[PDB]
RNA sequence: GGUGAAAAGUACCCCGGGAGGGGAGUGAAAGAGUACCUGAAACCGUGCGCUUACAAUCCGUCAGAGCCCUCGACGUGUCGUGGGGUGAUGGCGUGCCUUUUGAAGAAUGAGCCUGCGAGUCAGGGACAUGUCGCGAGGUUAACCCGGGUGGGGUAGCCGC
RNA sequence: CUGUGGGUAGGGGUGAAAGGCCAAUCAAACUCCGUGAUAGCUGGUUCUCCCCGAAAUGCAUUUAGGUGCAGCGUCGCAUG
RNA sequence: GGCAGCCAACGUGUUGGCUGGGUAGGGGAGCGUCCUGCAUCCGGUGAAGCCGCCGAGUGAUCGAGUGGUGGAGGGUGUGGGAGUGAGAAUGCAGGCAUGAGUAGCGAUUAGGCAAGUGAGAACCUUGCCCGCCGAAAGACCAAGGGUUCCUGGGCCAGGCCAGUCCGCCCAGGGUGAGUCGGGACCUAAGGCGAGGCCGACAGGCGUAGUCGAUGGACAACGGGUUGAUAUUCCCGUACC
């Protein structure tokens, strides 16, 4: 099937408005002495030096 | 072009009016000419480190060459029969310059 | 008002609205919790956008000589950029259009107080 | 699942159905050639 | 096709792998940066103001509460010959064009913007009507002489 | 069956014949030219206001969804 | 209370009376655009264009009123001339939306891990496995392509993702023959064709000839070597 009519500007960025990215919930870790942000699902992997802190 | 090189010129025109000068090289085909001490630009040289300070050329009409008394003249010419040629005269006085 | 500085990121290879669903998340906050959240969010266009946001920092660092700590992404947004376009051979001898997009990221951070 | 297409290159057919001395033998090629020649053409030929 | 008058085309420093930028400089200007005069609209954001999640809306128009801004006055917040923005709510309200007896029509055409796209010209043509010159007359055609648009040219043509 | 080279050309070719095929096209290929073919047919034709304002009937028609003349509009003049 | 059309009266600009829906269509009077004769005026102390504000006209529209942007030409009067006005032509060009961050990302083999490189690695390099082809998905050519080959460098475009890689970009390099495959040898189908005959001309055929391989004749083999050529270079032994 095909659209009918062109649509709208207001039913567009409805559902333009959907499309969106969810921040993730970040954890404070210490390595190295000094204090970085990190998933808490990678909080282990921080803590015996696996994720690369940049 | 009735302008050369190494004759003195009063920079007849522009913002450095009123400055003797010497001409250095002259560009016939843009009829251009660059003399010293006038019209000069600020450059960025990339390194010897910094920025430099030379001349830029001047259209020929915004400069009259300079009198044998340092009067500005437009130039005319005389021919010299008794060699076959054409003498650069000063339309003012009358003499050669 | 508060002293500013800002930083620009032109014909970035990246679509305007796929941009923007970065941008989105890091508004209004500050320069290191900024960094952190793109730094750990799984879409590929915070790359440029964290960039900017650092390149601003850096600014205010090195330009107004202001705070590390005080500066706030105030304002950040995604402009759209020239688009290229090129050509898909479909079947039955069709040829369908393709546009490959760009954005200019600008934010401008603030050092306000704590 | 026969998808044998119509053009088959072959230099020297090409030129033995194309070429300049076949334009030149006869008067409708000369005639040809005459006018790509004025055309302006940067290839009257084959 | 269009930087600037002139490359004076951004030395050096900083973020970045670069691309891109931020200071600093050049310049009258960089809202002129070799993506370059002016830089409209469509289209795309960001910030603020008002509104909107019990409501059947050709999307307007008329009446209209509340809020926000602004101009006066008295004064110190409330009117006024006021002006804007937004609009809860109430009445009325069936797109445009073509073509049809008759289309909001579920007949055609049109996604949107910007640029473009259709009664013109020739001719001592014909007819009619304005206007002007001369007037029982009116006028020349080819042509000839004029660096001109001026002057000669009676062959013909129309009236009689 | 197949490769290489070659021959047949448009009212012509070729066809163990289907109007098949002849460069993704064939009840007469394609290109340029005549040429801005012609269409009683469809479509489109762009600013404003002021005054007036129809017809969809008659007659003829190789005519019937076209046209001519009449009727009916407007403007100018005459009459009143 | 305002306007306008027809008409009348005094009279010479007023007043009065009637009238003013409208398609096809007829008539009248105008707005805006551009080019120009003549006349005037404005403009780097900032023209046009564009964006506004505040206003104006009965309409098209106006703003020698004003700000912002802008950077070199414009206004007005009175004549002259128009490539003079678009919203519709399944109109033409360009730029951009809707669908929509949606479908797809191109077979029927299938990848994994360790290490390396690098700013960045599912995709690149190396190793070890696993799997697929194996009358091929291996080896060598013709036709066709044309530098795609090798080395060094690159990572903007292309690669249906990323890319440090690449048949992509850049520079330099690389193809060696008495014997291979052709010509200098030969002819077939056919092509052209001295003279020639035929045909108003344009031309049609064609003899002698001369081309024309897909065929006939004719002398080289094994090994080694370069990053890239190899019966070609070299080595050994041959043949014409
Ligand atoms: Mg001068
Ligand atoms: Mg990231
Ligand atoms: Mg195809
Ligand atoms: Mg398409
Ligand atoms: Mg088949
Ligand atoms: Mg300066
Ligand atoms: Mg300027
Ligand atoms: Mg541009
Ligand atoms: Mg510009
Ligand atoms: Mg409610
Ligand atoms: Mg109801
Ligand atoms: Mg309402
Ligand atoms: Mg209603
Ligand atoms: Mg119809
Ligand atoms: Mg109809
Ligand atoms: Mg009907
Ligand atoms: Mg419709
Ligand atoms: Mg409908
Ligand atoms: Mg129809
Ligand atoms: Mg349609
Ligand atoms: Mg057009
Ligand atoms: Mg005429
Ligand atoms: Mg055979
Ligand atoms: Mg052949
Ligand atoms: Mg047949
Ligand atoms: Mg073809
Ligand atoms: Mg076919
Ligand atoms: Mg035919
Ligand atoms: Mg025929
Ligand atoms: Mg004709
Ligand atoms: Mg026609
Ligand atoms: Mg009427
Ligand atoms: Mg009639
Ligand atoms: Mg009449
Ligand atoms: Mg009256
Ligand atoms: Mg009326
Ligand atoms: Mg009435
Ligand atoms: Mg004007
Ligand atoms: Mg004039
Ligand atoms: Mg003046
Ligand atoms: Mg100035
Ligand atoms: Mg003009
Ligand atoms: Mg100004
Ligand atoms: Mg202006
Ligand atoms: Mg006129
Ligand atoms: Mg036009
Ligand atoms: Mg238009
Ligand atoms: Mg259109
Ligand atoms: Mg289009
Ligand atoms: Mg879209
Ligand atoms: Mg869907
Ligand atoms: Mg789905
Ligand atoms: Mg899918
Ligand atoms: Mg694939
Ligand atoms: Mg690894
Ligand atoms: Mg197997
Ligand atoms: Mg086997
Ligand atoms: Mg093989
Ligand atoms: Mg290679
Ligand atoms: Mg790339
Ligand atoms: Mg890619
Ligand atoms: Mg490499
Ligand atoms: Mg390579
Ligand atoms: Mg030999
Ligand atoms: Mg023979
Ligand atoms: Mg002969
Ligand atoms: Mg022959
Ligand atoms: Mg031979
Ligand atoms: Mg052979
Ligand atoms: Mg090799
Ligand atoms: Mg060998």
């Amino acid at each position: 099937a095909v659209p009918k009519r062109r649509m709208s500007r207001a039913n567009t960025r409805s559902r333009r408005a959907q499309w969106k990215a969810e921040a993730p919930g970040l954890v404070t870790v210490s390595v190295a002495g000094q204090q970085r942000k990190v998933p808490r699902r990678l909080l282990k992997a921080a803590r015996l030096g696996l994720v690369d802190l940049d | 072009m009735k302008v050369h090189k190494g004759d003195t010129v009063l920079v007849i025109s522009g913002k450095d009016k009123g400055a003797k000068g010497k001409v250095l090289v002259a560009y016939p085909d843009r009829n251009k000419v660059l003399v010293e001490g006038v019209n000069r630009i600020k450059k960025h040289t990339a390194v010897s480190g910094g920025i430099v300070t030379q001349e830029a050329p001047i259209h020929v009409s915004n400069v009259m060459v300079v009198d044998s008394d340092g009067k500005p003249t437009r130039v005319g010419y005389r021919i010299d029969d008794e060699t076959g040629k054409k003498v650069r005269i000063a339309k003012t006085n009358g003499k050669d310059i | 008002e508060f002293p500013s500085a800002t930083a620009k990121a032109r014909y970035v290879r990246v679509s305007a609205t796929k941009a923007r669903r970065v941008i989105d998340l890091v508004r209004g906050k500050s320069v290191e919790e900024a960094l952190d959240i793109l730094r750990w969010a799984p879409q590929a266009a915070s790359e440029p956008v964290a960039k900017v946001i650092a390149s601003a920092a850096a600014n205010a660092q090195n330009n107004e000589g202001l705070d590390p700590s005080t500066l706030v992404v105030a304002t950040v947004y995604a402009d759209e950029g020239p688009t290229a376009k090129r050509i898909r051979p479909r079947a039955q001898g069709r040829a369908f259009r393709i546009r490959k997009r760009t954005s200019h990221i600008t934010v401008i951070v603030e050092s306000r107080p704590p | 699942a026969k998808g044998k297409r119509t053009f088959q290159p072959n230099n020297r057919r090409r030129a033995r159905v194309h070429g300049f001395r076949l334009r030149m033998r006869t008067r409708a090629g000369r005639a040809i050639v005459a006018n790509r020649r004025s055309k302006g053409r940067r290839a009257l030929t084959a």
